[PDB]
RNA sequence: GUUACAGACUUAAGCAGUGGAGCAUGUUAUUUAAUUCGAUAAUCCACGACUAACCUUACCAUAUUUUGAAUAUUAUAAUAAUUAUAAUUAUUAUAUUACAGGCGUUACAUUGUUGUCUUUAGUUCGUGCUGCAAAGUUUUAGAUUAAGUUCAUAAACGAACAAAACUCCAUAUAUAUAAUUUUAAUUAUAUAUAAUUUUAUAUUAUUUAAUAUAAAGAAAGGAAUUAAGACAAAUCAUAAUGAUCCUUAUAAUAUGGGUAAUAGACGUGCUAUAAUAAAAUGAUAAUAAAAUUAUAUAAAAUAUAUUUAAUUAUAUUUAAUUAAUAAUAUAAAACAUUUUAAUUUUUAAUAUAUUUUUUUAUUAUAAAUAUGAAUUAUAAUCUGAAAUUCGAUUAUAUGAAAAAAGAAUUGCUAGUAAUACGUAAAUUAGUAUGUUACGGUGAAUAUUCUAACUGUUUCGCACUAAUCACUCAUCACGCGUUGAA
């Protein structure tokens, strides 16, 4: 749910255990808007291929999940 | 669609006296049946 | 209903089929007595099919 | 499982069945079942008067609900072959499909568009 | 024989088309079975004056 | 890599474009875990695909299914319907093999279908006749037509698939029907009739045929149809089938990612580069058509953006109608007033006056804009369960390139092109710069020279799976034979 009436998006999570203690949330997720309840919880998101490890900074708050594991390989040519 | 509608299979039950054919059935099996001959057979599927 | 008109004409499509099959006849594997049918044609009156 | 593919024992789409097909058909089953279920949940989420907690709690069970479940995911195929691509909605048919239908004269008032 | 029909050629009678494609008087049908080799039909189209 | 003519959007005029700019979209290449697969000279490149968020999808990563979608065979058991507590059947369950399944590979195995030659005029068959015969004539002297199309002449006379015609749309007229509140009778729709127009006077060439004139008529188009053969043209990804390969995997399900990657390149489009052209406004609402609305169309009106209100965009809530009745929807260009930088080709202070929405005088007013809308920042809204990769709006800012475009190149002869003229539907939950359709306003030009490419024709032909034809010699590899010595 973008617009703000509605919003904002939530996904069920392994968050409480992660705050209790340090154990990776391993999210397929991609599409679930960061809170304010998890900053500082260490997560490990999904890229296609492999989970990306990222720590939720406070300046994350208002983005998505997927935003921070970059899918596609960066760009190349062959100069032959 | 309506997927209770009338099979072949059924054309058995309602019509015994008839002995019907369906002939892409029968041709199927016929094609089975040559390619067992012609060692081309499906191999025996895994279990496990 | 165009919804109920498409779906009487998938029906009468099945039937043909039906049909189709019905068609040939096997005599105890001695004769198999392929009767040729036409393609059917279902007049849908408001009483009834024919 | 083992011996079907869905949870659901369903049944299958008579004449044409395609792999295709049968996970479309599948689905549309579970929507029809659990429409206004779904309906209910989507109103209780939506909904700025509602308490909060069970505004979440509806939207939560709406995000777990299966790939089955979604409207969305139901995509019009071709009945008589198993087609997914300019899919006429008037006779649920391919594009190719609809014509040789339509030139056999299949279709109950289609014919030549000569003006 | 013939596919044309002359009883439309010199007449008030006019023919028509049957899904605006096909001579009133003609009809047309295939029938495809598979062989041994693979698949084949067989066309026929008649005239009827 | 030949001869001769004839043809048309072929060329020539003409009108508007492409080629430069930015964006869209397809393709290439390269990248990538995957960028699914095919189309790739004319006859690929908004093509298959009339909408890739998930799905669709076929691709990839990680998980997990193994008789699975079917049909048949063989057994145990359970439930329900029917009959007069038993039985008959139908199903389901657990298994059991044959298998099922395969967008895996080959349209150089096929089907069907399609593209190009092609709406081009060719393609053949009888009986007769000619030639020992394969064959030829018919199927063409010469002309003509859009045309194996009629003339004519001819050992021919007929006949077929093509051509034409019947067909559809549109037109004119007549009849019928519609209690002229489903009204638009200025209509709609069934049935006819109508023309491939007719007649006559003359002027050129030989009874006719082109020009002109006249009188009679509403009489003038478009669509479908694209033969035989060929291109081993396209499709095994609409679908089906042959052969072949996979069967705990090349079959099946879920979660995410990809198909949207970006050096250069190539097509198609869209928007532009301002005054024979752009913007504001226009409610006794200037003027259309065609089509959609029970997987809906959404009117009026309220609220917010926004001090009036209108406009535009959302929200609120559904009036009406599943439709000649209501809604999508007051069509838009047009036409009219106003404004418009480049432009000291204007403004504003004074006077000035029979140009007063204005004039004159004297003072001051000193190469991208008040063009364009790419790119980006923030805020909202919409659809959906979900908008990060990856959708669509609105607002406030941001305001690149671009100064009518090199060689070359595309479409179009009339209701056609053109149009900063708009309208609709198919595909959607949601998004068209695409597709398919509708009307509105509406032109300019014109045939003689040459390239090509279709017809038919001249001459040639050692080719006949027919020029991707056939074919010549050395050199290289083996096995003979016969010379020289
Ligand atoms: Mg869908
Ligand atoms: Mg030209
Ligand atoms: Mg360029
Ligand atoms: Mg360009
Ligand atoms: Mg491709
Ligand atoms: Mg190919
Ligand atoms: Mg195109
Ligand atoms: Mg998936
Ligand atoms: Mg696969
Ligand atoms: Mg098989
Ligand atoms: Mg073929
Ligand atoms: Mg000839
Ligand atoms: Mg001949
Ligand atoms: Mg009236
Ligand atoms: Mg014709
Ligand atoms: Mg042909
Ligand atoms: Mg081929
Ligand atoms: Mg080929
Ligand atoms: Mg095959
Ligand atoms: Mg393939
Ligand atoms: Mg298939
Ligand atoms: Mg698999
Ligand atoms: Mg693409
Ligand atoms: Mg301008
Ligand atoms: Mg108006
Ligand atoms: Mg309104
Ligand atoms: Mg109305
Ligand atoms: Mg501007
Ligand atoms: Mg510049
Ligand atoms: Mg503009
Ligand atoms: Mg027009
Ligand atoms: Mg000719």
């Amino acid at each position: 749910s973008r617009s703000v009436w509605k919003g904002p998006n939530i996904v069920p999570l392994p968050i409480r255990e992660a705050m209790t203690k340090g154990t990776p949330i391993r999210t397929n997720a991609r599409a679930a808007t960061i809170l304010p309840q998890f900053v500082g919880l260490k997560f490990q998101i999904h890229n296609g291929k492999e989970y990306v490890p990222i720590e939720i900074s406070e300046d994350m708050v208002g983005h998505k999940l997927g935003e921070f594991a970059p899918t596609r390989k960066r760009f190349s040519y062959t100069q032959t | 669609g309506n997927p209770d509608i009338l099979k072949f299979r059924h054309l058995k039950t309602l019509y015994p006296d008839i002995e019907f054919v369906d002939l892409e059935e029968q041709y199927r099996l016929s094609m089975v049946e040559a390619k067992k001959r012609r060692g081309k057979g499906a191999p025996k599927k895994m279990k496990k | 209903n165009k919804n109920m008109e498409i779906m009487n004409t998938m029906n009468d499509k099945l039937i043909n089929k039906l049909l189709y099959k019905m068609m040939t006849l096997k005599l105890n594997n001695m004769n198999i007595n392929k009767i040729i049918m036409s393609k059917t044609i279902n007049q849908h009156s408001l009483n009834k099919l024919n | 499982m083992g011996n079907f593919r869905f949870p659901i024992k369903t049944k299958l789409p008579p004449g044409f069945i395609n792999a295709r097909i049968l996970r479309d058909n599948f689905k549309r089953q579970q929507f029809k079942e659990n429409e206004i279920l779904v309906k209910s949940l989507k109103f209780i989420a939506r909904n700025m008067n509602l308490p909060t907690k069970l505004r979440l709690e509806a939207q939560l069970k709406l995000n777990a609900l299966p790939n089955y479940m979604r409207s969305t995911q139901i995509k019009n195929r071709c009945v008589d072959s198993g087609h997914a691509r300019f899919v006429l909605s008037d006779f649920r048919l391919c594009r190719y499909q609809f014509r040789e239908n339509a030139l056999k004269g299949n279709l109950p008032g289609v014919k030549k568009g000569i003006w | 024989g013939t596919f044309n029909n002359k009883k439309y050629l010199w007449s008030n009678i006019n023919n028509n088309y049957k899904l605006n494609y096909i001579p009133s008087n003609h009809n047309l049908y295939n029938n495809s079975n598979i062989n041994k080799n693979g698949k084949y039909n067989i066309k026929v189209k008649l005239n009827f004056i």
